[PDB]
């Protein structure tokens, strides 16, 4: 009985979200928790 | 109705092989997943709610109204699985929704 | 010039104001771009239109002759107004150096100190 | 196939005229936009 579930957090932090909402080339990556979310390493970076 | 909503777009997600919804952003950014879903008349029951349950005085959530708009279902799918700052449009077109 | 809507992130406020609009100043700064320069693209513009022109003529000479002249000055057209919108309309629609709105404005030749007024929905509630 | 023989043309043209990695990149895209 688990096929819907509910996402408690959005991919990238309060902190960080300005800066994801911001940066075109920024994409989610398998995070430690093991789930997919936005690192400040990815955001506005030359690669 | 935002029950079949959820359901549903969970199922089609299912059934696109996406089971994990953050797996779109490792590939679109977060403002290129749209929602352009609609419904001819939305949350009627949020209405009988708040233009028949409220005249009887009878105990109504003080924020009925907004279960009622025909984009709350949309709002309640981002909200719940989706999480994108996409396009949102919501049509309303009777039976040909 | 632009019109743009945006959906915010999870959360559990239906009413709640966001920030996801944002996006349509979204813009990578890692890194002038030709492509911000209206004469470069102007140029460019020219140098289509000479390749169409001759495009044109060579089909012409290849080709109801009523019906396909109308055809091939038709095709001309389509390929003219095509180089237009790549060099004047969305030069900028898949560049990632250029955020939408900044785009919108660079149409027509203004900057972002051109954008004088900003009609704000201000509905005189705290929050928004 | 004739657009994209000049479209091949054209990305030449350019790549001779033309930082330098900015700058082909520029160029490439612009040849895919084409």
């Amino acid at each position: 009985n688990k096929l819907f579930v509910s996402k408690e957090h959005a991919p990238y932090t309060d902190e960080l979200e300005e800066d994801v909402y911001l940066d075109p080339l920024a994409r989610v990556s398998k995070d430690k928790s093991g789930s997919l979310t936005f690192n400040s390493k990815n955001i506005q970076s030359k690669d | 109705i935002t029950l079949f909503v959820l359901v549903s777009v969970v199922e089609a997600f299912i059934a696109s092989g996406i089971t994990d919804p953050y797996e779109m952003y490792k590939y679109v950014h977060v403002s290129e997943v749209g929602n352009c879903s609609g419904s001819g008349m939305g949350g009627v029951s949020a209405l009988r709610g708040m233009f028949k349950d409220r005249f009887k005085d009878e105990p109504v959530q003080n924020d009925i109204l907004q279960e009622s708009f025909i984009n709350t279902m949309s709002a309640w799918v981002n909200m719940l699985l989706i999480s994108s700052s996409g396009p949102i449009k919501t049509p309303v077109g009777a039976c040909a929704t | 010039a632009m019109a743009a809507t945006a959906t915010d992130k999870i959360g559990r406020s239906v009413p709640a104001p966001g920030k996801g609009i944002l996006t349509t100043a979204r813009e990578h700064h890692s890194s002038a771009s030709p492509n911000l320069n209206m004469k470069y693209r102007k140029r460019q513009l020219v140098t289509r239109e000479a390749q169409i022109k001759d495009w044109v003529e060579n089909e012409l000479e290849a080709l109801f002759l009523l019906e396909r002249t109308r055809e091939i000055h038709n095709e001309a057209e389509s390929q003219l107004r095509a180089a237009q919108q790549q060099w004047g309309n969305d030069f900028y629609k898949r560049d990632p150096r250029i955020a939408p709105l900044r785009g919108a404005l660079a149409t027509y030749g203004l900057t972002i100190d051109d954008l004088g007024v900003a009609s704000f929905h201000g509905t005189s509630t705290k929050a928004n």
